């Protein structure tokens, strides 16, 4: 249940 | 600058708690915890599956200290490198991205302490992680002391009373937002005939005795997290303990055992200055 975060840290 | 919060000891404001830590200077069971309360504290976010991993610490803008079963437990399959994990500092809420206030950041190298004993009784819980970039700090943002020679003699005392915080579990039930508990360092003693584990000189133990009424403790998640007292000499936060372990989540008769940071400065200062 987390909100998703930005994909510039996921990248 | 250490230890000194923006938006308190900056401003000569006092959170709600921290008299009761100073009178004594002579998460389960514990309660929201105010905004900026602990600008040092850090979310270890695990990025596949999406979710909380453990606690930590902010020790300087690149540095952030944490216990070492959080990344090396073989007896649970848990090894995880570098890229598995980010580190989001700044929050309070636990599941939501709190845009504008938290700084996400990448690991860019984990030290596990050489003498961790994981298989055993977690003896030396500790491991530090250097960021890819500074993070900038800000009034959610702040670095906590460590504590030195003589700050830990006056400060670890049976019966003085430290801070824990964390986003682990409420029982042993996920919070919404940091949890805060206060709870008292217990006699090596009481803390020895509480288990079966050998405990070592490398960690100490807190929480209520079972007369003492009142309760509270870290539970699952916690790991990791920041053990701190604010010190009545110069009234910094300085960061005494690191969360390690516990058998079940504050159960009568059983104390939360902590990784004594001072006893491991050593390590600490020599990873820092070599690598960073
Ligand atoms: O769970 C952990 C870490 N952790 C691990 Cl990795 C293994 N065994 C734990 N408890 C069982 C034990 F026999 F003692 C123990 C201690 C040392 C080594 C092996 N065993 O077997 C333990 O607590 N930390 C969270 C935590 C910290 C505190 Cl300070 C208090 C409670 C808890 N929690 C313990 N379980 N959930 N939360």
């Amino acid at each position: 249940d987390f909100e998703e975060i930005p994909e510039e840290y996921l990248a | 600058d250490c230890g000194l919060r923006p938006l308190f000891e900056k401003k000569s404001l006092e959170d709600k708690t921290e008299r009761e830590l100073l009178e004594s200077y002579i998460i389960v069971e514990g309660s929201d915890a105010e905004i900026g309360m602990s600008p040092w504290q850090v979310m270890l976010f695990r990025k596949s599956p999406q979710e909380l991993l453990c606690g930590a610490s902010l020790i300087s803008d690149r540095w952030v200290l944490t216990a070492a079963h959080c990344l090396l437990y073989p007896p649970w399959d848990k090894n995880f490198t570098e890229n598995d994990l980010l580190v989001r500092i700044g929050k309070h809420s636990r599941t939501r991205y709190e845009r504008n206030i938290e700084k996400i950041s990448m690991l860019e190298k984990i030290y596990i302490h050489p003498r961790y004993n994981w298989r055993e009784n977690l003896d030396r819980d500790i491991a530090l992680m250097k960021l890819k970039k500074p993070v900038a700090f800000s009034d959610y943002i702040h670095p906590v002391c460590l504590p030195d020679r003589e700050t830990a003699a006056s400060l670890l005392q049976a019966g003085y009373k430290g801070r824990v915080t964390g986003w682990g579990n409420l029982k042993e039930g996920q919070p919404s937002v940091l949890q805060v508990v206060n709870l008292p360092i217990v006699e090596r003693p009481v803390c020895k005939d509480s288990t079966r584990i050998r405990i070592t000189d490398n960690m100490f133990c807190a929480g209520y005795k079972p007369d003492e009424g009142k309760r509270g403790d870290a539970c699952e998640g916690d790991s990791g997290g920041p053990f701190v007292m604010k010190s009545p000499f110069n009234n910094r936060w300085y960061q005494m303990g690191i969360v390690s372990w516990g058998e079940g989540c504050d159960r009568d008769g059983k104390y939360g055992f902590y990784t004594h940071v001072f006893r491991l400065k050593k390590w600490i200062q020599k990873v820092i200055d070599q690598f960073g």
